[PDB]
RNA sequence: CAGAAGAAGCACCGGCUAACUCCGUGCCAGCAGCCGCGGUAAUACGGAGGGUGCAAGCGUUAAUCGGAAUUACUGGGCGUAA
């Protein structure tokens, strides 16, 4: 069977593609360039664990100096065809993980977009919070609404470690009696879609949800 | 070492009026006796013989108010003591001072005595107690202090004590606030709702 | 554009108290919040240590909008506060001049109050760097990671080329790939990742702030 | 020995240092003791709520 | 003298065994003294509501005796179960 890799993989084998043919443009050394050609090969070999013919076919020409970008996007293609979709909830059941929220909306994700999404979340303006949802390290769906800032600033994103417009999200603790709260949060990404792209490592989300 | 929840839910459990509240107003206008407490309270599952004994044993702490290793303690000295393991228990917890002063009618409720005992209200035999758990022996005098005399809980509870049937055992005079420990309560002057011999097994078990 | 961030040294509790007539109408806010520096990477932690009836509840949201606004803005070179906790531990109010703007208002003052006594500083942008090149052209890249304020924590060989890891400011980091192709000869490659804010050094960081101010 | 680590979730490695004790994990032939949760260098389950004792997770 | 002020938690709820539902998960994750439970309507897993038992403790582990008339003196057996 085809082998199966999640996205903020394939978001990192695409990262290493376009870093290792960077060293063919740059690097005048075949030496160092053969250096980074075996490391990057390992790495991809190590994210597909297993490598079939076709995955062979594409590090072979990735191995090549004279790969091309356009062979480079056909290469991602096929890597992305390995890639699994993330699982949209029912409609009952999202209600179900926002019972807070009543009659909560979610807009249409493309089916690219959740093929490569670690995480899905959407921002609602009349709501000034962005919603998300996310399958943790048990693999439960997991939902969160926190107030996202209306203004938007340049700086490193915390949940894809990557300097991007950036919009203060804050997650509010259950209210007590008194009427006391808590609220945790960190500069990310407003476009969650951007946000998914630029990620390459699941934990790096999971660390801002550690946070909040 | 006391149980500060809701006092009508352990009779609702009991399915009988353990006497908790004062009873200026009958219990079923406070709550529905006849149901057991909680969500499934309704539905009325059927009791095993553990569970009877269980239940029997738990009225009485309840009724009384004293915590299981207490209890264990009293009927270890029931046991001890010769006679009636069961009647000797049931004398024991008769025998605290905390059950005297309600049954003397100086508090309304056994919690309420509970607190007069406790505040240092009631002095026994001209010396004050602040033991719930004091064993008042036969021809002792239990005395409210002067001081706790002007407290307006202790008229009316005297009042509350003339609905109740007055104990036998017991001597009380009203206005001067004193009273008795003529005798050791017989069995036959207790309620025979209780019964002792479930207690007595549970304990063997 | 390297994207400095603000963050307060020191932990400060003040006390932001507005009272004016706008509109012939008295508008009075008064906020008492704590402000201490949070953990790297933490971001902004706003707590309401409100019980009641010191703030009025409708606004007290309006006071932590005001906080997060006045935090984007910035208290120093107008870099967004960072790694900041507040807490809003007392407040007084008058129902009549109370308003939802005037206790914003009243945030902001608080804010501006621990500024002056939290002693804010500047964080730049720091990105750990992988550079691989030969072991010949080693001891200039070293020289090179010095020069930019970098630190070298440890060098891994591979074969005959060398790995450095190192930790460079962003600032410092552009214009590095020109200077590695002169170091190297063309033969060195790096790569270069974010990692943390760290303060930026005093001296720089006041030219900073002159820049910012004028 | 062999000794089953408890609850959902663990930060154990080699040559981390645990407390074991008694109690033998049916089905897993030849276990025949348990890690304690939230000793040494073991910790308790994450988002645990009920029986936290068990499981060595302190009063939310 | 002042003022309810300054003072409640822990385990458990399939049967044994006192105490039940909902939701999530779907032989997974997990539970488990024993018998067992979990593959889409789980009182058995995890959370919540409700309940039960104890209470400045409550559980767990280890350890001894008991239940064990299962070394039988009290007080067992031996055709076919040893
Ligand atoms: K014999
Ligand atoms: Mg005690
Ligand atoms: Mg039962
Ligand atoms: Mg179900
Ligand atoms: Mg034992
Ligand atoms: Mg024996
Ligand atoms: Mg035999
Ligand atoms: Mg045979
Ligand atoms: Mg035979």
């Amino acid at each position: 069977m085809k082998t199966m890799i999640y996205p903020h993989q394939y978001n990192y084998i695409r990262s290493v593609i376009l870093r290792l043919k960077n060293v063919y443009k740059t690097v005048n050394d075949k030496e160092t360039v053969k250096v980074i050609q075996s490391e990057t090969y390992n790495d991809i070999n190590e994210i597909f664990g297993h490598i079939d013919d076709d995955i062979e076919e594409s590090l072979k020409v990735l191995m090549n100096i004279r790969l091309s970008n356009k062979e480079i996007e056909a290469i991602l293609n096929k890597f992305l065809e390995y890639v699994v979709p993330f699982e949209l909830p029912s409609p009952q059941k999202l209600q179900k993980v926002f019972k807070k929220v009543k009659k909560i909306k979610i807009p249409q994700f493309e089916e690219y977009d959740l093929k490569v999404s670690s995480f899905v979340g959407w921002n609602e303006l009349a709501s000034n919070r962005k919603y998300i949802i996310y399958y943790d390290e048990k693999k439960q769906l997991k939902g969160l609404y926190g107030e996202i800032s209306n203004q938007v600033v340049k700086g490193f994103c915390t949940i894809c470690n990557k300097e991007s417009n950036v919009s203060l999200f804050m997650k509010k603790s259950k209210t007590n009696s008194d009427g006391q709260y808590v609220k945790k949060g960190d500069y990310i990404c407003r476009d969650s879609i951007h946000c998914n792209k630029q990620l390459t490592d699941i934990n790096q989300f999971y660390n801002f949800i550690d946070k909040l | 070492a006391r149980y500060l929840g809701p006092k009508l839910k352990l009779s609702r459990r009991e399915g009988t009026d353990l006497f908790l509240k004062s009873g200026v107003r009958a219990i079923d206008t406070k709550c529905k006796i006849e149901q057991a407490p909680g969500q499934h309270g309704a539905r009325k599952p059927r009791l095993s013989d553990y569970g009877v004994q269980l239940r029997e044993k738990q009225k009485v702490r309840r009724i009384y108010g004293v915590l299981e290793r207490q209890f264990r303690n009293y009927y270890k000295e029931a046991a001890r003591l010769k006679g009636n393991t069961g009647e000797n228990l049931l004398a024991l917890l008769e025998g605290r001072l905390d059950n005297v002063v309600y049954r003397m009618g100086f508090g309304a409720t056994r919690a309420e005595a509970r607190q007069l005992v406790s505040h240092k209200a009631i002095m026994v035999n001209g010396r004050v107690v602040n033991i719930a758990s004091y064993q008042v022996s036969p021809n002792d005098v239990v005395s409210i202090r002067e001081k706790a005399k002007k407290q307006s809980r202790v008229k009316a509870a005297l009042e509350l004590a003339e609905q109740r049937e007055k104990p036998t055992w017991l001597e009380v005079d009203a206005g001067k606030m004193e009273g008795t420990f003529k005798r050791k309560p017989e069995r036959s002057d207790l309620s025979a709702d209780i019964n002792e011999h479930l207690i007595v097994e549970l304990y063997s078990k | 554009m390297v994207s400095y961030r603000e963050t307060f040294k020191s932990s400060a509790q003040v006390q932001g108290k507005f009272s004016r007539q706008s509109g012939g109408r008295g508008q009075y806010g008064d906020v008492h919040i704590e402000f201490t520096p949070n953990e790297t990477g933490a971001g902004f932690e706003f707590e309401n240590a409100i019980v009641g009836g010191v703030v009025p509840r409708e606004y007290i949201p309006s006071v932590e909008a005001g906080l997060k606004d006045a935090m984007e803005n910035g208290v120093l070179a107008g870099y967004p506060l960072i790694d900041v906790k507040a807490k809003l531990y007392d407040g007084s109010y008058h129902d009549v001049d109370s308003s939802e703007m005037a206790f914003k208002i009243a945030a902001s003052l608080a804010l501006k109050e621990a500024a002056k006594k939290c002693d804010p500083v500047i964080l730049e942008p720091m990105m750990k760097v992988t550079i691989e090149m030969p072991e010949e052209y080693m001891g200039d890249i070293m020289g090179d990671v010095t020069s930019r304020r970098g630190r070298v924590d440890g060098m891994e060989p591979r074969g005959n080329a060398q790995v450095v890891n190192a930790y460079v400011p962003l600032s410092e980091m552009f214009g590095y790939a020109t200077s590695l192709r002169s170091n190297t000869q063309g033969r060195g490659t790096y790569t270069m990742y974010f990692d943390h804010y760290a303060e930026v050094p005093k001296s720089i960081a006041e030219d900073i702030i002159k820049k910012n101010k004028g | 020995v062999t000794s089953y680590i408890g609850g959902e979730g663990h930060n154990l490695q080699e040559h981390s240092v645990i407390l074991i004790r008694g109690g033998r994990v049916k089905d897993l032939p030849g276990v025949r003791y348990h890690t304690v949760r939230g000793a040494l260098d073991c910790s308790g389950v994450k988002d645990r709520k009920q029986a936290r004792s068990k499981y060595g997770v302190k009063r939310p």
